[PDB]
């Protein structure tokens, strides 16, 4: 349903608000990283000519499946890497399309998921998907 | 009487001559119709000038720093001491008729000279024309440039009055003076002993009325000798390739042109030679070594260089019983600047590191680095021009006049690297225009308001165009892309009538018509040769 | 526009009326009589608001109700081509650097600076008046 | 035809703001006139009326030649307008030398914005209104070689008509000048 | 080099300068201002002027350098 606020215009697009002093946007990471991993994101993908894309949230059971559930949703998922974490579930799965195909991501897949585990184990969930979007960016290559 | 006369002399000609081949060869030589490839017409047509109302000056002039008194028709200058070459050109000006008027013209024909190498090199510069195969052309330009710039100097220091002879003794001779170990040498070689000598007058008219003239000619003819058999380049478009000229043959439509730009540049010199009072000589007076003025300055294209000498900070060095004056500094300047204008194409070859054959220009936009790099070199050089003008601009915009020095010291460092910036970013941007045009066509400008309330200004694709609507992106080729409607054929034919009464609607209509198939049918014939080449 | 008339109207006769009781109250009562200053800029003060006021009701009593004008209207009432807007120009820079131009040549009087600067401004405003005009380079 | 022209509606709103600039003129003119002890205009200026009359009748032929341009316009008729538009350029530029003839006249007898309160306002005022007249007559020329660069759309006719909307006022403002300045004095 | 992305028609000409390039010009340009201050002149706002430009120059540098440096700029 819609929330407190939130409406159907006569253009189809939802005309939401904010309580005054409230966020329309509360990640729970701050505000500097964040821009580290949209930085690193938005350079890898150039480097790599593949859209890359970092998710966090439950897998349920068989997280493979899951992930390629969610691939669907981004824009050109048949060019596109997506790195699915369930913190919770401590699952990480790497997923690349039909054209990302032995463009050097063979080998920089379970390298992304060494380095994201690694970085993770100290408790850091921002900086291990900003070294896994690094080094997966590192690995594939331009078609 | 005309026609057989005509087939009678092509006979006699190509029977005694045969230049058929060539001839017809030269006729049907295409040359691009851009309007900045006439700039360098522009600095030809007023060498010409310079060329016949000099050889009238030759007629009157005599070039002698001897000693008379004038005893002339000019009243204010009657019974005082001046030099010949003074006395004559004061005859010139008053005892000829038309020789004030040619004096004008031909001082006039100077400046046009000046300032079209200018713009014709800017041209040069910022759209490419320097790559390979043309850097050697390049070299020739900028000889002809530094070549220019000297003869206008020893020109206007022919009539020895006060503020020529200024000039002649803080540039000729203190700089001269003041080298090292050679200079004092150069000095006494050049002046025939110290700097009021006798045979500087004539020297400079020998070096201005035939020597330089001749080696100016020479390479101008090898200039235009280059750009006649290494074909010109050309702007992308539609039917423009690497392999191809496209335009408008040498006969009639270039010929005709070019001698209309012709006339129309010798009226333009012509009427500021009327209507434009150039180099005064008889308010200046005769130089005399002791007296000066308080706007003393040289020609336009010179005052960069008092300018170098205005802004530099008075720094000597005293090694061992010598001195290396301020002075010496500004004579590496003027190197400096020379040195870098003469081999800038293979300086660009050195970074870029680009040895192609080149012969599609390349719009500025589309060069930032280099564009931004221009933008740099002009605005110091207008800067030093305005600095050696700020004796003047501070009478008239009342300025301390340290005040304008200090401004000038920090600004030929902070200026150019401000227009740097802001050119860079600037080309840059113009790419992005470009590149929206692309995506999203032409911004008509009409606004429209959807049933449930949404703005929306018509776009007009310029290709095709997906299955509901939406342009189908283009690829930038490089070269200028529509932006206004109205040059597109939007509302273009009014009346065909006078400007004040009308024509029968029946020629309105056999016109709009004609005029309608014959855009098509150009249009046509150049996609079909440019689907042809590819 | 029944209402903006009707603001311009109230404005006119405000003025109008600020006009001649200044201009009486001061004919007596002031040292040198009427004051020939505030009375005149009162005065055409209600010329102003009387011209665009008479203008817009001549406009408004010869015009059908607009959708802007009507309470209770939909937004498709609205839907069709609005007019022309210029999409973007660099004329406007120009045409203020010429008439700052003109402005300094006048304020140190240098007659050639203010010459220029008019000649630039008519060239200026030539360029922004034409900008939507100009056809195709007939070649 | 269901909406107001908002080219006219801005031009009707800057004419008003110019005829607020004319108020400061006369706000200038009316005093230093107060000041006049009974010599008004004072010694040795002499307000030839005889040459002032023929330029205001030439001035509000020139507003009418312009209504009839509008007329043509507001038809579609581009050709029409050009004539009657070329007539009311050639009627004001006949008004400008006849007011340069009158300034001509009243300083070689010593009339001189430097020489008296009197030359000082007649002429600020006399000639700002000529400044605009010049203005005017630019746009004239202006508007004629747009209508020549195109075919004759409703927007032309909306240009012809503003600039025939600022002709008025010009012809006003001048009535109003020469009311105060040759008849009132 | 540089990519197409961050300037359009980078395959058209030469459109990139080495950041190295500009540091150092701006340096030295700071450097050149200081210089200037010894002299035959006897007055001191200029020297101001003089002092804050170059303040100004290598405070751009610095800024520039040090974001290129946290890869703030990349
Ligand atoms: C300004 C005032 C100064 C004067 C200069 C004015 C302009 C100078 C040259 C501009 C071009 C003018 C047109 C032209 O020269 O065509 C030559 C043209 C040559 O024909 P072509 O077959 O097209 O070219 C031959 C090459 O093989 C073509 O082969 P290619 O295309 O493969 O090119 C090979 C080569 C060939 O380049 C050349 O041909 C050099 C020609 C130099 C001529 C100058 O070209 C180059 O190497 C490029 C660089 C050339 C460097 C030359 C510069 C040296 C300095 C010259 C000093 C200037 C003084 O000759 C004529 O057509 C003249 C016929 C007209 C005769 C009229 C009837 C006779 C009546 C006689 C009766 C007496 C009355
Ligand atoms: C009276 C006034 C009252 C009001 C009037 C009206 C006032 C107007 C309102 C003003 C308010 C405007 C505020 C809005 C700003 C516009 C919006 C905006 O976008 O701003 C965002 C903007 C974003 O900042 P950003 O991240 O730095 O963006 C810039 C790019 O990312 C980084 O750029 P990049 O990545 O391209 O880096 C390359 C280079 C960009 O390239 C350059 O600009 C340097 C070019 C140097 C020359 C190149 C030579 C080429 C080789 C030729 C050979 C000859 C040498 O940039 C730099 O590295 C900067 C340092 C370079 C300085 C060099 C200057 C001296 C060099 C001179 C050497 C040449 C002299 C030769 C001849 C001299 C002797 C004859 O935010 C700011 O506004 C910055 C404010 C921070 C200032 C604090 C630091 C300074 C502290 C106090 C000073
Ligand atoms: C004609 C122009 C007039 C306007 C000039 C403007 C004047 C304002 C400057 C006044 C003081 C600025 C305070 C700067 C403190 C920095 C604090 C900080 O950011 O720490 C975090 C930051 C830690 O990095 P981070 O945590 O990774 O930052 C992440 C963010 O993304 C970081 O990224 P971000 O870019 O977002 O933030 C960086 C931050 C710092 O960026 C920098 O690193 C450069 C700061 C250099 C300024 C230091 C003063 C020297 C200026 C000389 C001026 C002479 C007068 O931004 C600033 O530049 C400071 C704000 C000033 C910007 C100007 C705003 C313009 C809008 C208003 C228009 C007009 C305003 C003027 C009046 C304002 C008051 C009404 O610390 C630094 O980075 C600073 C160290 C890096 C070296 C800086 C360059 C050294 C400059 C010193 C040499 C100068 C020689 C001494 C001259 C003596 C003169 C007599
Ligand atoms: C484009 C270029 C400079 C390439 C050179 C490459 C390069 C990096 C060289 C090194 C630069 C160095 C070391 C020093 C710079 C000093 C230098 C180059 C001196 C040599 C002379 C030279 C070649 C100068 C550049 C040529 C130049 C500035 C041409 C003018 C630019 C153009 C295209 C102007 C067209 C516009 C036009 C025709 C009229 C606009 C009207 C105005 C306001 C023009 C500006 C203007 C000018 C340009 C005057 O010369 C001038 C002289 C005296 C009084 C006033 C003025 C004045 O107002
Ligand atoms: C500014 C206010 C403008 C007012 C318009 C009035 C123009 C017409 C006034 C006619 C002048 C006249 O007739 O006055 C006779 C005196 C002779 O006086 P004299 O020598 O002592 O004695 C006789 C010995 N020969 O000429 C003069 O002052 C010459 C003054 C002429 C002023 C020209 C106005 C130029 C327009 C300025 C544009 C400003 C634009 C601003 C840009 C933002
Ligand atoms: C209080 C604080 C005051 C601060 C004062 C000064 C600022 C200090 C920093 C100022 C920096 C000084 C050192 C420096 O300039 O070196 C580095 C650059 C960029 O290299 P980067 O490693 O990629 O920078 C990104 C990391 N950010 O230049 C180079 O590497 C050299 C490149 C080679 C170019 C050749 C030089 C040609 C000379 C041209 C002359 C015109
Ligand atoms: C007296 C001096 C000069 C004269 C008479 C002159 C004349 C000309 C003419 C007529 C052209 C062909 C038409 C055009 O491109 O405009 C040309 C082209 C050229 N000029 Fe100059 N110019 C002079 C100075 C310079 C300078 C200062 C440079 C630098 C230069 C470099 C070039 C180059 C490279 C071309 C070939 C451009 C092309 O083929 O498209 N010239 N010159
Ligand atoms: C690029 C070519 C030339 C340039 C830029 C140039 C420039 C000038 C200038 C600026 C003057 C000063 C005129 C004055 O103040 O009265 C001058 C004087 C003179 N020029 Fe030239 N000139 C050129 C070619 C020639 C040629 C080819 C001749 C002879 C055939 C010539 C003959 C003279 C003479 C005799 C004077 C001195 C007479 C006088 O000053 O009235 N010049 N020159
Ligand atoms: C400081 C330049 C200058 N101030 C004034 C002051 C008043 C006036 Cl009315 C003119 N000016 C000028 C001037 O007219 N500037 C143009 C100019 C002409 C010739 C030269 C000289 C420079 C060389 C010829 C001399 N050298 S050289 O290589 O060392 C040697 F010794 F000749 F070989 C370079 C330099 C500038
Ligand atoms: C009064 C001040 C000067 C104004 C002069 C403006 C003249 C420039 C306009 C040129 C008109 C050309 C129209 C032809 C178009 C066709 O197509």
């Amino acid at each position: 349903d819609l929330p407190y606020g939130s409406a159907l215009t006569s253009s189809g697009r939802i005309s939401a608000v904010t309580e005054p002093g409230e966020l329309s946007v509360h990640y729970p990471f701050p505000t500097m990283d964040l821009v580290v991993l949209d930085d690193a994101l938005k350079y890898g993908s150039r480097a790599a000519k593949a859209r890359f894309a970092v998710y966090i949230g439950p897998l349920g059971a068989d997280t493979a499946a899951t992930a390629r559930e969610i691939l669907a949703n981004v824009p050109t998922p048949e060019n596109a890497v997506l790195l699915a974490v369930s913190p919770d579930q401590r699952a990480i799965e790497v997923v690349y399309g039909a054209d990302v195909k032995g463009r050097g991501i063979e080998s920089a897949a379970p390298l992304g998921v060494s380095a994201a585990a690694a970085s993770f184990k100290e408790g850091n969930l921002i900086d291990g998907l900003i070294s896994a979007v690094r080094v997966m960016s590192a690995g594939v290559s331009p078609a | 009487d005309f026609a057989k006369l005509a087939a009678a002399q092509g006979d006699a000609i190509d029977s005694r001559y045969h230049p058929s081949a060539a001839v017809r060869r030269q006729l049907n030589k295409v040359f691009p119709t851009h309007w900045s490839f006439l700039l360098g017409e522009i600095a030809l047509y007023s060498f010409i000038i310079l060329l016949l109302t000099g050889v009238w000056l030759t007629l009157f002039f005599d070039p002698s720093m001897a000693h008379v008194t004038y005893d002339g028709v000019y009243q204010p200058l009657r019974g005082v001491q001046m030099s010949r070459a003074y006395e004559t050109a004061l005859d010139i000006s008053f005892e000829v008729r038309g020789g004030l008027f040619v004096r004008q013209v031909h001082h006039w024909a100077a400046l046009m000279f000046a300032a079209s190498i200018m713009v014709h090199l800017a041209r040069i510069f910022f759209t490419g024309a320097f790559r390979r195969p043309r850097e050697a052309n390049w070299v020739i330009g900028s000889l002809l440039l530094i070549l220019a710039m000297f003869e206008g100097y020893f020109g206007y220091s022919l009539p020895d009055d006060l503020l020529s002879g200024t000039g002649i003794r803080a540039a000729l001779s203190g700089i001269t003076m003041g080298m090292p170990v050679i200079g004092t040498w150069l000095h006494w070689a050049l002046f025939g002993g110290d700097f009021p000598g006798e045979i500087l007058i004539p020297r400079l008219y020998a070096l201005h009325i035939l020597l330089i003239p001749g080696i100016i000619l020479a390479l101008i003819g090898a200039h235009l000798a280059l750009v006649w058999f290494q074909k010109h380049t050309q702007f992308p478009g539609p039917g423009r390739t690497e392999t191809n000229v496209v335009g408008v043959r040498v006969m009639p439509v270039f010929a005709v042109k070019s001698g209309a730009f012709f006339a129309m540049i010798t009226g333009v010199l012509g009427l500021m030679g009327g209507l434009l009072t150039i180099n005064p000589i008889w308010n200046l007076g005769p130089y005399k070594p002791s007296q000066v003025s308080a706007g003393s300055q040289p020609d336009f294209y010179m005052m960069w260089t008092e300018g170098l000498a205005r802004l530099w900070p008075a720094w000597e060095f005293y090694p061992f019983g010598h001195t290396i004056p301020q002075g010496v500094w500004v004579a590496v300047g003027m190197g400096l600047v020379f040195a870098l204008l003469i081999a800038y194409p293979f300086i660009e070859k050195k970074v870029t590191g680009d040895d192609a054959h080149h012969n599609l220009l390349q719009r500025p936009r589309d060069v930032p680095v280099r564009t931004a790099i221009g933008s740099m070199a002009i605005a110091l050089y207008l800067l030093l021009t305005f600095a050696c003008m700020n004796d003047i601009i501070a009478l008239k915009f009342h300025i301390s006049l340290n005040a304008t020095t200090w401004i000038g010291r920090i600004g030929m460092v902070v200026l150019p690297a401000i227009v740097y910036f802001v050119a860079y970013r600037w080309a840059i941007s113009l790419q992005r225009s470009d590149r929206e045009v692309l995506e999203h066509g032409v911004e008509t400008g009409i606004i429209k308001r959807l049933p449930h309330g949404a703005y929306v200004e018509l776009h007009q694709p310029l290709g095709p165009v997906d299955e509901h609507g939406h342009p189908i992106p283009l690829e930038y080729a490089g070269a200028p892309l529509p932006k206004r409607m109205n040059k597109l054929g939007s509302g273009g034919a009014p009346g065909t009538g006078s400007f004040l009464f009308p024509d029968p609607a029946v020629e309105h209509e056999a016109l709009t018509e004609a005029a309608h198939a014959s855009e098509h049918k150009s249009l046509t014939a150049l996609k079909e040769h440019q689907d042809r080449i590819h | 526009m029944h209402i903006e008339a009707r603001l311009f109207e109230i404005l006119t006769a405000f003025f109008a009326l600020a006009a001649v009781v200044y201009a009486v109250l001061t004919a007596m009562f002031a040292t040198g009589g009427v004051e020939w200053a505030g009375t005149t800029a009162l005065v055409l003060t209600t010329g102003l608001t009387l011209i665009t006021g008479t203008f817009f009701r001549f406009v408004a009593r010869r015009l059908d109700t607009r959708p802007e004008d009507y309470e209770d209207a939909e937004i498709s009432d609205g839907a069709g081509e609005l007019g022309f807007f210029a999409p973007h120009s660099w004329w406007p820079i120009l045409i203020s650097l010429s008439f700052s131009t003109a402005a300094v040549g006048a304020a140190l009087w240098l007659p050639w600076l203010i010459a220029a600067g008019v000649a630039f401004v008519i060239t200026s405003v030539c360029g922004l008046v034409f900008e939507y005009y100009w056809g195709p380079e007939k070649h | 035809l269901n909406r107001p022209n908002m080219v006219s509606v801005g031009t009707i709103v800057w004419l008003s703001s110019e005829l607020m600039f004319f108020a400061g003129l006369f706000a200038m003119y009316f005093t230093a006139r107060a000041q006049a002890g009974g010599a008004w205009p004072p010694e040795p200026t002499e307000l030839n009326l005889a040459l002032a009359v023929p330029v205001t009748l030439v001035l509000i032929a020139s507003s009418f030649t312009c209504q009839m341009g509008v007329f043509a316009a507001e038809r579609g008729d581009v050709f029409g307008l050009r004539r009657w538009y070329v007539i009311t350029f050639l009627m004001g530029l006949f008004f400008v030398l006849g007011q340069g003839y009158e300034y001509i006249h009243l300083v070689e007898h010593g009339t001189t914005i430097p020489g008296s309160a009197y030359g000082s306002v007649f002429y600020l005022a006399t000639g700002f209104h000529g400044l605009h007249v010049i203005g005017g007559l630019v746009a004239f020329v202006l508007l004629l070689a747009r209508t020549k660069m195109s075919k004759f759309t409703p927007a032309q006719a909306t240009a012809a008509i503003v600039v025939s909307y600022y002709w008025h006022f010009v012809d006003i403002v001048w009535i109003a000048l020469f009311a105060t300045i040759y008849f009132v004095r | 080099g540089v990519d197409v992305e961050d300037v359009p028609s980078a395959e058209w000409g030469w459109s990139h300068m080495p950041i190295g390039v500009m540091h150092i010009g701006g340096l030295l340009s700071a450097a050149f201002l200081l210089v200037m201050m010894r002299g035959n002149h006897v007055g001191h706002v200029e020297d101001w002027f003089l002092i804050g430009f170059a303040a100004v120059i290598v405070a751009l540098v610095g800024r520039n350098w040090w974001l290129r440096r946290r890869g703030w700029i990349r």
